[PDB]
């Protein structure tokens, strides 16, 4: 584990 | 394109971004929430002009975001963000830029947007959306 | 027809569904990671049938759902889920049903999809995901 | 405030 | 002592503890909300009996854990859990066992617990919750 | 509200 | 990995 | 005493806190982190003088916050927050202040500090920590 705070992320939608 | 990454708030209190009803999505850029003031996210830009610029200024924190929806396509032979649509808990903003192409839609039943990232070149590439409660 | 909601759970080991390319979804069960444990949900049974059935078991925990996709469309004057897809860290899974009317995409960059909610008739009429780190 | 833990959710697609 | 962990669920419905006015917390089990419905946890013995047992029923969803407090210290050369008091929006419950040692305290403004984990030996020698919103 | 929310432990000290 | 991950507050007590 | 709220933000950087051997903590001040890049949050300052200054400055972000403890009792007739420590992964910075009166320790197996909140008088009165994933 580190210091960093995580959050939920949705997408991409555009390219790739 | 030149990709972006705001990283996480507590809220959002406006979107400005510029369109073109002939191409896509421009310029992007967010004024978020942390923790009761505002924000000022950096401005995403486009490497072009000849955008139009909307101010989408929310009634923050009453009012908040619940679908955000648009249409991705081919502009000068790349996948692009050709429109979007913001639906709030009190009015809908947009659609902004060409509804062509293929449909994506983000319905909210619980919990907050509270970020973006993505990538821009001559338009909108990309996006992602930070979520939670 | 009749509202399911399976809740929310530590994570996706396997989703059973059914589909006919000529109509939509028919049936839409899940068994769970509980804390470790396999958890059959309820299964959500179309009210008729021939349907073509899928198994898609997941190699939990290394292997996990990144993106849900699909397409909507009215059937016999009802909008239901035609089509779904299934895309993990591994491969994809489906389409299953036609890739035919609104297309639907929710890519995942940053956690989980840990349980589904709906509704379910002749066929599936709509659904939705419980997200979660 | 509820004994009820809360998570996100994302939907509906499909019938509205 | 023996391991345990229950991992995490959606809420409390019942605590199942039992202790000794002479030395510690011996047996721990917890009955759970799982999505609206009870799931009975494992019920974690100690090696030995001879404990007193107590059942916390709570009035699940209106009541819940606002604030778990104890003590811990040496039963036998073991550092252990000696007592337990849990406070909810309705009521306390405890102190439970003896009340001797250093004391701790696990206040919750925001936030729910849902679930425990720990180990059990002749006595409770350690524990820990999982919080959730 | 419009406005996120986190888990919060506390207080410690008066009340 | 596919594993929900939640806060965990402790232990109290020995260890 | 006047009550504070720094909010929530994405790890911690820095604490610069005040004490008095004789009394109890003065100042309180967080250097946070905000998706990447530092934060500086409000100082909480005392309204008595006279208090020894600390700055507490992490290895940000693979050293972090794995315990506050300390100690509550009465100063002048007020309950106060009279001494704290902060343990991390890779060292412990304190006792500051005096050990003395009611002992409070919170660990965390699994999740992360990233805002307080509280009040401050002549000493602090309380304090409350955010956890987040």
């Amino acid at each position: 584990q580190s210091g960093i705070s995580q959050t939920v992320i949705v997408g991409p939608w555009g390219a790739q | 394109g030149k990709a972006f990454d705001d990283g996480v708030f507590t809220g959002i209190r406006e979107i400005n971004l510029s369109y073109n009803k002939e191409t896509a999505i421009g310029d992007f850029q967010v004024v978020y929430d942390l923790n009761g003031s505002p924000y000022v996210g950096e401005n995403h830009k486009s490497f072009i002009t000849g955008f139009t610029p909307v101010k989408i200024s929310l009634d923050f924190p009453s009012e908040y975001i619940m679908e955000v929806s648009g249409y991705t396509g081919k502009v000068s032979g790349y996948v692009v963000v050709r429109s979007l649509t913001f639906k709030t808990n009190k009015k809908t903003y947009g659609p902004y830029g060409v509804t062509s192409g293929t449909p994506f839609s983000l319905p909210i039943e619980n919990g907050l947007i509270v970020g973006f990232k993505g990538s821009i070149g001559y338009w909108l590439d990309y996006f992602s959306m930070y979520l939670s409660l």
